[PDB]
């Protein structure tokens, strides 16, 4: 599962610019490792755990 | 979270969800290797008891 | 510099621009949409669920098309035939259950980033996950997004 986010996510970083923003919809109803997770092997600027 | 971003920020936010992707494919190595050990020890574990 | 030289390159993952049968860009956009809706199809099946997959291209139905025949897909929304405004939620419905009906149990519907009824109104993904779910199916929205 943290490998399906991870994928998305490279694919968002391998482009160009500014004024631009991206949300990735996360599924995992009651822990917060996925989006910690992915947030840690991606760089992500915020987490919303 | 898009419109504090939209509005908050100039940004123009593009929301991607993975929905059913998330639990579809393939288990990746560590998955197949670990399920499978699991597997395993699920059997010794539930003949071993007592 | 009295004479412009100008020359022109469509780098487009629409495939909007007319005159070129394929546009750069458009074939790999496809391939994401394909690389994802391949990962939701990569399940064993279940009795009664539904996906629909919210794809980009803002100009053309091109992706949407593709995407349908690449994928399978029940239904799809394009701008270049849209359905009635009136009765789009009762056909989605009818071809569905069709193929649900003859041993369909992977219902997928795409979702053009365009996508619109005969009267110009745009059709949502929530729109058309809310018309599956009437019919009792567990739909799930996947929207690609800056992926493509």
């Amino acid at each position: 599962s943290l490998d399906r986010i991870c994928r998305a996510i490279d694919y968002i970083d391998a482009t160009a610019s500014h004024s631009r923003a991206f949300i990735v919809e996360v599924m995992g109803r009651h822990c917060g490792w996925l989006g910690l997770l992915a947030g840690l092997a991606t760089s992500a600027d915020y987490i919303l755990i | 979270v898009k419109d504090v971003l939209v509005n908050r920020l100039g940004l123009d936010t593009r929301v991607t969800t993975l929905g059913h992707v998330q639990r579809g494919g393939t288990a990746v190595a560590f998955d197949r290797i670990y399920a499978t050990l699991q597997g395993v020890e699920a059997v010794n574990a539930v003949l071993e008891c007592d | 510099h009295r004479n412009l030289t100008i020359v022109g390159l469509v780098g487009s993952i629409d495939n909007d621009m007319c005159g070129t049968d394929s546009t750069i860009g458009a074939y790999s956009s496809l391939e994401r949409i394909i690389e994802l809706v391949d990962y939701i199809d990569a399940t064993a099946a279940s009795h009664s669920r539904a996906f629909v997959v919210e794809v980009m291209g803002r100009h053309c139905g091109w992706l949407g098309l593709m995407s349908g025949i690449a994928t399978g897909a029940d239904y799809i929304f394009i701008p270049e035939r849209p359905p009635s405004e009136s009765n789009w939620k009762d056909d989605l419905k009818k071809v569905c259950l069709r193929h649900r009906e003859k041993g369909r149990r992977k219902t997928t519907v795409i979702v053009a980033e365009g996508a619109i009824d005969d009267q110009l109104n745009p059709i949502t993904s929530e729109e058309v996950k809310d018309v599956l779910v009437e019919i009792g199916l567990d739909t799930r929205i996947t929207r690609l997004g800056h992926v493509q």
